[PDB]
């Protein structure tokens, strides 16, 4: 439902969605964008699940 | 200026983005299931 949205909110506004009490895999985020950037800081997208 | 043992060639024609996936250690659809570099990857590759 935030790579499925359609009116993500200007850089002046951004839109701020809090993810909580859930599994989190990241194949579908993956799959759902044609990456273009990827650089993580904190944890290396490979071994993120 | 340089000796080299053993010296390898593989070929393989891809699209432009996974030029850029094409890296030790990577990740993507492409350097996950179809090619992935040794991590100490002592070469590199060439895309025209
Ligand atoms: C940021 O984008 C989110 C996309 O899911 C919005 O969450 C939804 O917001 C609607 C109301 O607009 C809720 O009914 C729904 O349950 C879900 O929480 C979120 O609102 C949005 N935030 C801003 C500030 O635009
Ligand atoms: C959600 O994503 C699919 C595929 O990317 C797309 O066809 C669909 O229109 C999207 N939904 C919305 C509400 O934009």
């Amino acid at each position: 439902e935030v790579f499925n949205a359609t009116r993500f909110a200007s850089v002046y506004a951004w839109n701020r969605t809090r993810i909580s009490n859930c599994v989190a895999d990241y194949s579908v985020l993956y799959n759902f964008a044609p990456f273009f950037a990827f650089k993580c800081y904190g944890v290396s997208p490979t071994k993120l699940n | 200026d340089l000796c080299f043992t053993n010296v390898y060639a593989d070929s393989f024609v891809i699209k432009g983005n996974e030029v850029s996936q094409i890296a030790p250690g990577q990740t993507g659809n492409i350097a996950d299931y179809n090619y992935k570099l040794p991590d100490d990857f002592t070469g590199c590759v060439i895309a025209w």
